[PDB]
């Protein structure tokens, strides 16, 4: 909210951040270290938002540096299919069965019609619910505000714009909704966020003008499928969040200057909503006493592995997203047995890690 | 004698009370009779010390529920049951007439009044509620008194919890 | 204890609670220690997120006040009679307490309530319940002896619980069932000893304490789930699932050793005709764990497949696996157990 | 009014035992008829609630009922009081059973049930064993029952000796 | 020989609870000897 | 009986008590208003044991602490209740 | 400071505590004192109390002069 | 009285909560009969305290004489209704006021 | 006490009688509609009178009945002053006090006591 | 203070005075009374089984 030119300065953080990536924060943690004593005017989540190939990461890693805010880079599937040492997943797709094997944007953009395009669809929203909590834990343990491209709240709109088009069927879209319905809940709601409405033949030229192969050569990206979008993000989407986010629209931010996005965004107010207290503007972030932020940074930083365990909705009416027991033993067999997938990250001795004989850490919030 | 006809309407009293639907007809029946049972709880005791403090400790507890009642069961009826008025008319006094033929020799209670105790008895001649309130505060009992005030407290902390306060007034929506 | 400063104070009073009625040297301080329990577990109980939630509290609240209020009313007519804390012969005026108890537990006959509260509490709170808030009321019922009522209680209890058990999906609400059992083997092994009790309960308590975490860790709720459920290593999931058979007292289990020092000294006793009821039952008790172990003795499924990943907690975790072990190996440390000799 | 089963020999006092069949086949009718008027049937209005109370109890003293004069007349036409007699006797109230449920099937294989489990109470009385005996042991304490105490106060001292008294 | 004794010794211990070994509840008589130490401390104090 | 002549009086009451605790009346309300018809109940019998002792009528403030307890504790989760159902009414519970 | 602000605030809660305070400290005076007089042992006592001689209480009978 | 299994320090807070050693016709018989409990202990207590027992109970419950009282006051009032008594002298002459 | 019970009913009798006498020494006039109609400043009325009364005190209202039965303990301290131990009353009141202070001042500073806002 | 004490022992002196003599009055007849009781369950309860 108070940009560098306001502070006249680099933020100044009101007490040191938790190192939240590394020490856990417990009930018996939140004793000694609460959690109201640094957050300031900055401290609130930003979701930049819009269309297809509308400039949203170079916009936002701008805004981002104006406001000192952290950026969290749009989530993909290499977050899947690239493990953390470094190896592609994707090149063991010869062996798997045919429903198991790998599938990308790439490949949505080349046969968006192929069954597995419900499975990738609900991963993105796995990813952003994931991406999304970190984003929290961020924030409530540093004080620091955060920039998010596309929150989990806006995904249901690729879903549903894909169900339009015919890809996916009405078992696939049941289920994701089941899902949403099953997690969406639980999360906060973003104190701002931006949109960049490009109009739909803006979009159809822009994405020409990356020139990336699979997209241009693509037929995904029609009128129609184009349209869908825009109707979805003003009709429902920017229609819902209003109701407890500030919204701001431009017609191209990334087209445009960043400079005058961040002067119009200390413009806004964010006290005004404070007074009623329950308003349905900012709701969410109200919080009465300090126990009720502690519960709210336990939750995140805490009981992650709680919030990714509601996923498991059991749906096997649907032929789809069910992968077949054989192909599940197959499966896991080269799977689990690839270069850096036979133990927990960090363990792995073959992939040159060492010292395993007197290591017994593991991550926080990490896997496993 | 009156301890009997004190028998009488608490028996009448919760006869209806039985019968009662609407709330504030249940208060006003219970309200009756935490005034008798007061009254008599102290014909059988040294000293009417403890009808104080429970008249007292229910009136408390009966304006605290009328808020609530007229909060959440504002809206609701009476209906005078001809059958139960001619009831309880019929058996109070047929009660009462018992009251006046009775052996009311028999009828009282053993429990030891103030002036049923001889005159021998030494302790008796001391303030009329020193004695039995006294151990309340003395080695070791007082414990549970100090192991209430816990209790009270901690009962204290467990009703804002519940109630949560912040999120908003009550209505019956 | 999950949340907040306060979660840490109720769960202490509670102890104190329970604690002041099992240390009690008359009724009247015993009724005393059931209300501090009493307070001490509703706000744990009652969250406002959940609709079911607040139902939960009202329906215990409920029961648990007639129940204390109905035990506190023989006591001051049993010590009317006899001037006692203690009656020389049981009659009619012990009976009404034993009532009392076995509804403040939830034995058969009156534990309708029980199974049909447990659909709107977190798994921690289901394990305070089952396990903890048992101790209070049972402990207390050996000092009745009553037979006949006691004894019916036990053999109702085996019986509703067993057959109730096998038309339910929720885990929740099966376990209730299955919990309803054990207690069934608790006022049997109460007739006889406490000291089979004592041990009987902690084992019991044990393998509940284990099933819970499961359950609480991976945030299960019905049986499809377990299906549904992600697991690296088919033959871990396999390995965590053997803990029913415990439950359902097998012996090559250490699930199995409670239920075997129960049966060592009934039989003891000559009560052949009660164990051929209990043990008879168990058996239909048996089937639908092994419903659950559908999840996992099969071990190659349908499973959906938009999950490559198990996200846990480390430390419930770490001492799940640890209690686990003991679970399915805890047979041969029976040597070292000297508290049936 | 009160009368026992085996207060005679078998063969004996027929007004004595039907007293006492029928004492438990009201008492075990009423039982369960109250969790069926209330938590299964639910009938509504005072007289049809006794329908339910006279349907499950009504039969349920006919099958005792059944089963003495069964076992009674077989225990004096055989000539012996032995374990046949009580299965003669379980297959009538099991016939009642069937008649009671309209089915022919039921009656028949509720009779085998009933049947078995004559024999075996027979077969009780006859050994000399019970089936809910008075527990011969009875533990209340372990090893050192009399030695684990932990409290604090100081005890007062003592008012009692266990040496002989002295005069 | 030894497990057909030991267990015949147990029933006499049930039987009549002679001995403070397994079927023997201690009775304290303790607590009320305190507290008639305690009318008796307060009865010295009565007076004024 | 010495039981009948002075005791049956309370008992009997203390029934009708729980027979008002159990019977149908849409509101919760009318469960806590009978809970305390109890309560008055069970002090007016503890408080003839308690005189047959010739001083140990204080344990009578010892039951009345718990007694507004219950009944504080009852009427916080009828507060509980109304904040996520709206409404007390018995018949608006699920009905398992 | 934190005296100023209350002191500004809510002053009764000071004052009234700076009595309150005024009753422990005066109340440990007394109740010290109490015992540096024996006042367990008391000249007058409810009832009528009579000892033998050889009573180890007719020994501690306060002796008084009024 | 009850005997906890426990008995940890707990059961000094509320073991002296009600008794009847605090001036009490029935101090010194409740002494007697509950030491004789702690000698033989709880169980077997109860077969040996016949007598203890018994006066203890005749002392508190009152059971014992207030159902004499009754005896003697039905046998007064049968007398009369049989014709047996008279209205003048049906009581006799009442205590002095100033006694028991 | 039943010489109170006496005068308490020949008092209820006697205030009885008062309006007794007022309803018939009343002026009696013919009731209208309006005349019986409620007083709503002269506007009919919208919404009746046995609607749900929200209420903000509500937290007060259940902290009330504690309070109160805390006064019930400490009433009896003075009765019991001349005849307890000087310690053990000394030290019980004070704990009791400080209790109550504790309580109400850890209330009071989180902002319970002040009403629903 | 000082005052109200003066006069309470004062009052209470009294007492310490007047209270034997009651109690010498009330034994015997106290006694008497016993007698008269004795005599009348005797006549009362002649024909009693
Ligand atoms: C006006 C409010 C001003 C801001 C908050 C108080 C600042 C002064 C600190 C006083 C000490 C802490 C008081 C407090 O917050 O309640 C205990 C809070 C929680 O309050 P609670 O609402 O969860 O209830 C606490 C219940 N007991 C007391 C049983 C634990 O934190 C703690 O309990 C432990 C940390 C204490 C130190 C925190 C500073
Ligand atoms: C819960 C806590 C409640 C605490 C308040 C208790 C008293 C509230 C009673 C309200 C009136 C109840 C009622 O309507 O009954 C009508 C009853 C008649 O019942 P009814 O059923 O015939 O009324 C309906 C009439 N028809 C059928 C025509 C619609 O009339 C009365 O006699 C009530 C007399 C009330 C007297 C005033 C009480 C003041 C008490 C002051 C304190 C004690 C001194
Ligand atoms: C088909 C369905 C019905 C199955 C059979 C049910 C009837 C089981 C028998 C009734 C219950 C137990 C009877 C019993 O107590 O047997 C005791 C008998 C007498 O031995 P004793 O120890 O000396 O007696 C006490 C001192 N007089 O001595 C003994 O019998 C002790 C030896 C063990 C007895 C176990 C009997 C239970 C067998 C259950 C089988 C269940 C069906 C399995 C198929
Ligand atoms: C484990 C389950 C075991 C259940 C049954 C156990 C009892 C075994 C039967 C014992 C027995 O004695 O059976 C034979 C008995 C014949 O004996 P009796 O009645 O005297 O008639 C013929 C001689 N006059 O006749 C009977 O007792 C009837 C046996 C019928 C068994 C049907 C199964
Ligand atoms: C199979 C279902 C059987 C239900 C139980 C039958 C039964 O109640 O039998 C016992 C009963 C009483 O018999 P009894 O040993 O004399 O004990 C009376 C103590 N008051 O009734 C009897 O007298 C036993 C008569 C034989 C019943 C055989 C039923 C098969
Ligand atoms: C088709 C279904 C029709 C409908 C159901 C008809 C049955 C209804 C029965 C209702 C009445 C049940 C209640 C009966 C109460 C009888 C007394 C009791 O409580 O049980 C004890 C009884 C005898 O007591 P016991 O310990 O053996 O000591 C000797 C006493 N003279 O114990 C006994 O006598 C037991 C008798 C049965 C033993 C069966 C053992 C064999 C089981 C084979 C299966
Ligand atoms: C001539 C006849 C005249 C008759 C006059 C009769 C008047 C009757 C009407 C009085 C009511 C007036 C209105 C009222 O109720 O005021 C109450 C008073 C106002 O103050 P308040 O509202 O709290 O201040 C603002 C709070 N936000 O509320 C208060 O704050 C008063 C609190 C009083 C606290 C007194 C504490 C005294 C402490 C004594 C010791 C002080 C010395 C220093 C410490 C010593 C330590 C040793
Ligand atoms: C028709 C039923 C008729 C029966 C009468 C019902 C009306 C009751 C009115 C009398 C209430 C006052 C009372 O009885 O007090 C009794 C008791 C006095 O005890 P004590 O301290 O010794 O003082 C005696 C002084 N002579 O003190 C107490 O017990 C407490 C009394 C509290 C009284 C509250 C006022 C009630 C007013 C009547 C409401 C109706
Ligand atoms: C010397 C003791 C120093 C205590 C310092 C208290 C200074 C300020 C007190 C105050 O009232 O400031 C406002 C503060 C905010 O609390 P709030 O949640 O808004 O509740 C209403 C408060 N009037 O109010 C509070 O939070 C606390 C108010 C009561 C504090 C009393 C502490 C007395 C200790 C002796
Ligand atoms: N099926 C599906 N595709 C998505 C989703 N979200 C993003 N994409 C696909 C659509 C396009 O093929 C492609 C567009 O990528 P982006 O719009 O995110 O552009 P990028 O973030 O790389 O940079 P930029 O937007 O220009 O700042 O990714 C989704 O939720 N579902």
């Amino acid at each position: 909210i108070s940009g560098k030119t306001m502070r006249g300065g680099p933020r100044v953080p009101k007490a040191a951040p938790y190192p939240y990536k590394t020490k856990k924060y417990s009930v018996f943690n939140a004793i000694f270290d609460k959690t109201s004593k640094r957050f300031d005017e900055n401290s609130k989540v930003i979701c930049v938002e819009g269309p297809i190939a509308a400039g949203k990461s170079k916009f936002a890693k701008e805004l981002a540096e104006e406001l000192d805010m952290e950026y969290y880079p749009a989530v993909d599937l290499d977050l899947i299919y690239i493990n953390s040492y470094g190896y592609d997943m994707r090149k063991l797709d010869p062996q798997l069965p045919p429903s198991c094997r790998s599938y990308d944007v790439r490949n949505f953009c080349l046969d968006p019609s192929h069954d597995l395009a419900a499975q990738f669809q609900i991963r993105m929203y796995m990813l952003r619910y994931s991406q999304y909590i970190d984003a929290l834990q961020h924030v409530l343990s540093t004080g620091q505000g955060v920039v998010l491209e596309r929150s989990p709240y806006s995904d249901f709109v690729f879903m549903e714009a894909m169900f339009r088009q015919g890809y996916l069927s009405r078992g696939a879209r049941s289920v994701y909704n089941e899902l949403r319905q099953n997690t969406i809940g639980e999360l906060l709601k973003p104190h701002l966020v931006i949109y960049l409405d490009l109009p739909v033949d803006a979009v159809k030229k822009q994405i020409k003008a990356r020139n990336v192969d699979y997209e241009v050569q693509s037929k995904v990206f029609s009128d129609a499928y184009l349209s869908d979008l825009e109707q979805l993000y003003k009709q429902q989407y920017l229609k819902d969040i209003s109701t407890h986010a500030e919204l701001l629209i431009y017609d191209w931010t990334a087209g445009g200057e960043t400079e005058v996005v961040v002067e119009d965004i200390e413009r806004i107010d964010f006290n005004q909503f404070e007074a009623d207290i329950h308003n349905k503007k900012m709701l969410d972030w109200r919080f009465p006493l300090e126990a009720e932020w502690c519960e709210a940074r336990i939750k995140y930083c805490h009981e992650k592995p709680d919030l990714m365990n509601y996923f498991n909705v059991p749906r096997f009416d649907v032929p789809e997203l069910v992968r077949s027991a054989d192909d599940g033993k197959v499966w896991r067999d080269v799977w689990f047995n690839a270069p850096g997938m036979k133990y927990r990250p960090g363990y792995n001795a073959d992939m040159g890690d060492e010292g395993l004989l007197t290591k017994t850490k593991i991550g926080i919030n990490q896997g496993i | 004698m009156i301890q009997l006809m004190l028998y009488s309407l608490i028996i009448t009293t919760s006869i209806i009370f039985l019968n009662m639907i609407h709330p504030l007809a249940l208060g006003l029946t219970l309200l009756i009779q935490t005034i008798f049972v007061c009254l008599l709880t102290g014909l059988m005791t040294k000293s009417f010390w403890y009808s104080y403090i429970l008249f007292l400790i229910f009136l408390g507890g009966m304006l605290v529920l009328f808020i609530y009642v007229t909060s959440l069961a504002s809206n609701e009826m009476f209906n005078l049951s001809m059958k139960l008025t001619l009831f309880s008319s019929l058996i109070l006094i047929f009660m009462l007439i018992l009251s006046f033929i009775m052996d009311k020799t028999s009828s009282s209670l053993f429990l030891m009044n103030n002036d049923m105790q001889s005159i021998i008895n030494m302790n008796s001649y001391f303030m009329e509620n020193s004695l039995s309130l006294n151990k309340l505060y003395n080695f070791p009992t007082n414990f549970i008194t100090i192991l209430l005030m816990n209790y009270l407290l901690i009962t204290l902390i467990v009703i804002v919890k519940i109630t949560k306060l912040f999120k908003g007034p009550i209505r019956m929506m | 204890m999950f949340n907040n400063s306060s979660k840490i104070l109720f769960i202490t009073i509670m102890i104190i609670g329970t604690l002041i009625t099992v240390t009690s040297n008359s009724w009247l301080g015993a009724w005393m220690g059931l209300e501090i329990n009493l307070l001490s577990f509703i706000p744990l109980l009652s969250d406002n997120n959940n609709l079911m939630s607040t139902e939960a509290s009202l329906k215990y609240f409920l029961t648990q006040v007639l129940a204390s209020t109905v035990l506190l009313f023989s006591s001051i007519l049993l010590m009317l009679k006899n001037n006692m804390n203690n009656e020389i012969n049981e009659s009619f005026t012990s009976m009404i307490i034993m009532s009392a108890l076995l509804l403040k537990s939830g034995a058969a006959p009156f534990h309708f309530w029980f199974p049909n509260m447990m659909e709107g509490l977190t798994w921690m709170n289901a394990l305070m319940l089952m396990t903890w808030q048992k101790i209070a009321p049972l402990m207390l019922i050996s000092y009745l002896n009553i037979k006949y009522l006691l004894l019916i209680s036990v053999i109702l209890s085996v019986i509703i619980g067993a057959i109730g058990g096998l038309n339910q999906t929720s885990l929740r609400k099966l376990m209730a069932f299955s919990s309803i059992n054990h207690l069934g083997w608790m006022l049997s092994s109460l007739m006889i000893s406490e000291s089979i009790w004592l041990i009987y309960f902690f084992f019991y308590s044990f393998l509940s304490f284990v099933l819970t975490f499961m359950f609480n860790i991976f945030k299960l709720f019905h049986l499809n789930q377990l299906f549904s459920w992600f697991v690296n290593s088919k033959i871990l999931k396999f390995t965590l699932f053997m803990n029913f058979l415990s439950l359902g007292g097998l012996p090559p289990f250490l699930g199995f050793l409670p239920k075997w020092l129960v049966i060592q000294q009934l039989t003891l006793c000559n009560q052949y005709f009660m164990l051929t009821l209990m043990m008879m039952s168990t058996l239909i008790t048996l089937f639908f764990y092994l419903r659950i172990c559908y999840s996992a003795f099969m071990m190659n499924y349908f499973e959906n497949n938009w999950i490559m990943k198990m996200n846990m907690n480390s430390i419930n975790y770490n001492m799940y696996m640890i209690m686990t072990f003991f679970s399915i190996f805890g047979l041969f440390l029976i040597s070292l157990f000297y508290f049936m000799f | 009014l009160r009368s026992k089963y085996y207060d005679h020999p078998d063969g004996e006092d027929a007004f004595g035992k039907i007293v006492a069949t029928n004492k438990y086949a009201v008492s075990a009718g009423v039982a369960w008829s109250m969790f069926d008027v209330l938590t299964l049937s639910k009938p509504q209005g005072y007289l049809p609630t006794l329908g339910r109370f006279a349907y499950n109890t009504g039969p349920l003293m006919g099958m005792a009922t059944a089963f003495t004069l069964t076992t009674l007349v077989a225990t004096n036409a055989r000539g012996k009081d032995d374990k046949i007699n009580y299965l003669i006797g379980g297959f009538a109230a099991g016939g009642v059973f069937g008649a009671w449920k309209h089915n022919h099937v039921a009656g028949l294989c509720a009779g085998l049930f009933l049947g078995i489990a004559g024999v075996i109470k027979k077969m009780s009385i006859e050994q000399g064993w019970e089936f809910f005996p008075n527990t011969p042991i009875k533990q209340y304490g372990g090893l050192n029952i009399a030695g684990n105490d932990w409290t604090i106060m100081a005890d007062p001292p003592k008012n009692w000796t266990t040496e002989k008294p002295k005069e | 020989q030894i497990r057909l004794l030991e267990d015949e010794v147990r029933r006499k211990m049930s039987e009549r609870n002679d001995y403070q070994a397994y079927y023997y509840r201690p009775s304290v008589a303790k607590y009320h000897r305190i507290s008639k130490e305690a009318a008796d401390e307060l009865e010295a104090l009565r007076g004024d | 009986m010495i039981m009948i002549l002075y005791w049956s009086l309370p008992m009997i009451l203390f029934i009708l008590g729980l027979f008002c605790f159990v019977s149908n009346r849409k509101h919760l309300l009318s469960m806590l208003l009978s809970l305390e018809f109890i309560v008055l109940m069970l002090f007016f019998m503890l408080f003839i044991y308690l005189n047959m002792l010739n001083y140990e009528s204080y344990f009578s403030m010892m039951f009345l602490t718990f007694s507004v307890c219950e009944g504080a504790l009852g009427l916080s989760i009828l507060v509980s209740m109304i904040r996520t159902h709206g409404n007390d009414y018995f018949q608006s519970f699920s009905i398992m | 400071s934190l005296l100023k602000r209350a002191w500004n605030e809510i002053p009764d809660i000071v004052g009234g505590s700076a009595l309150a305070l005024a009753g422990i400290v005066m109340a440990t005076i007394g109740v010290a004192n109490y015992y540096a007089k024996d006042g367990d042992n008391r000249r007058y006592k409810l009832g009528y109390v009579v000892y033998r001689h050889d009573d180890p209480r007719a020994l501690k009978v306060r002796n008084d002069e009024d | 009285s009850l005997t906890p299994f426990l008995r940890l320090p707990l059961t000094d807070l509320t073991g002296c909560l009600i008794n009847h050693q605090t001036y009490d016709k029935c101090g010194k018989f409740e002494m007697k009969m509950m030491e004789c409990f702690e000698a033989y202990g709880l169980e077997r207590g109860k077969r040996e305290c016949a007598d203890l027992i018994s006066d203890f109970q005749e002392c508190v419950g009152m059971q014992k004489q207030l159902m004499r009282f009754h005896a003697m006051r039905n046998e007064r009032y049968k007398q009369w209704l049989k014709g047996e008594r008279k209205g003048q002298e049906f009581f006799a002459d009442p205590p002095r006021v100033d006694a028991y | 006490m039943f010489s109170i019970i006496f005068i308490a009913l020949l008092i209820l009798l006697i205030t009885t009688i008062v309006m007794f006498l007022a309803s018939i020494l009343s002026k009696k006039a013919l009731i209208d509609r309006e005349k019986s109609s409620p007083f709503e400043c002269g506007f009919d009325p919208k919404s009746s009178s046995r609607l749900p009364f929200s209420l903000r005190f509500f937290l007060i209202t259940i902290i009330f009945l504690i309070f109160d039965v805390e006064i019930a303990l400490i009433l009896p301290m003075i009765i019991i002053m001349k005849y307890s131990n000087i310690m053990i009353w000394t030290i019980t009141s004070i704990i009791f006090i400080l209790i109550l202070l504790i309580g109400l001042y850890h209330e009071w500073n989180q902002g319970m006591l002040n009403w629903s806002n | 203070a000082k005052k109200v004490k003066r006069d309470e022992i004062e009052m209470r002196s009294a007492q310490n005075v007047i209270f034997p003599i009651l109690v010498a009055e009330r034994d015997r007849e106290f006694l008497r009374q016993l007698r008269r009781n004795r005599d009348e369950e005797a006549e009362l309860m002649k024909n009693v089984p």
